[PDB]
């Protein structure tokens, strides 16, 4: 697709079901070792599913924050259709993901039970036996995703940076992400958006913030 | 040898740095506990990627690597 197919396949997204945002500290890295070799396999025997990458869900009115802690990143804003390992409130194949947050679940029931399982290999109905409350359980699916969101976003809270682990392919990738306030964010998408429209991926710069999003033309 | 650091955190937000090396026991990362915290270590629970670590195991055996974060939970007994 070209740039402005993409924006409308991102809105679409973000005003319906919404879909991800992954910050990085290094552009660089994440082009040459991540995007590229990606890009490499698709062009060649097929994409295969070898990175899993860290993002957070982002949809319209839900404000949620995302993982910036020095408010100088850029990032890839991604489809929805990118494969899902899992998903929390609160050198990765699926597998590893834990089930629920077994510390986050112990200050909630103060059940020491909690630490007789695994999290990352227990069952459903050990956790229902655990009374492990549903707010520390990770999901698997996209629409579970949306469910557990529902209730910030239509409240309008302020919520922390969540963390899905999706294996993105190139067609995924349909913005990049731009923090407003940090010149430091715009230099660096500046040189992201660069890399990828010579490889052929024209993506808008997307200014995200609070269940917001605009376009933008350059950085 | 081969000489770590790791971070263990408690359940009131402490911090504790620790010089450990991966073939150390979580026997022996208990003992260093308990010099620095007091903490006997049959009193000691520690988590790490949500499973608490078995005495007898070793750091290797849960794959624990430089500048990880354990949780210490503690216990009455066993």
């Amino acid at each position: 697709s070209n740039r402005q197919e993409k924006l409308a396949q991102l809105m679409r997204q973000f005003e319906s079901g919404g879909l991800y945002l992954r910050t990085v500290s290094d552009h660089r890295d994440e082009f040459e070792n991540t995007f590229m070799p990606k890009l490499d396999a698709c062009l060649g025997h097929g994409c295969d599913e070898r990175y899993w990458s860290s993002a957070t869900f982002i949809q319209q009115g839900l404000n949620g924050k995302v993982h910036d802690p020095h408010a100088d990143r850029t990032g890839l804003i991604i489809s929805a259709d990118a494969r899902l390992g899992g998903f929390s409130t609160f050198q990765y194949f699926p597998g590893q993901f834990p089930k629920f947050d077994m510390m986050g679940a112990y200050q909630a029931t103060w059940n020491e039970d909690i630490f007789s399982v695994d999290a990352t290999a227990v069952s459903e109905q050990q956790m229902d036996e655990l009374g492990i409350p549903d707010e520390y359980r990770s999901v698997f699916d996209f629409d579970r995703i949306q469910e557990k969101m529902a209730q910030p976003r239509l409240a309008g809270r302020e919520v922390e940076p969540t963390e899905a682990k999706i294996c993105y392919q190139p067609k995924d990738v349909l913005g990049i992400y731009v923090d407003v306030d940090s010149p430091a964010s715009q230099s660096k998408a500046r040189e992201l958006q660069q890399a990828m429209r010579e490889q052929g991926f024209d993506l808008p710069f997307i200014a995200y913030r609070g269940g917001a999003a605009q376009e933008l033309a350059s950085v | 040898l081969g000489s770590m650091q790791i971070f263990v955190k408690t359940l009131t937000g402490k911090t504790i740095t620790l010089e450990v090396e991966p073939s150390d026991t979580i026997e022996n990362v208990k003992a260093k506990i308990q010099d620095k915290e007091g903490i006997p270590p049959d009193q000691q629970r520690l988590i790490f990627a949500g499973k608490q670590l078995e005495d007898g195991r070793t750091l290797s055996d849960y794959n624990i690597q430089k500048e990880s974060t354990l949780h210490l939970v503690l216990r009455l007994r066993g």
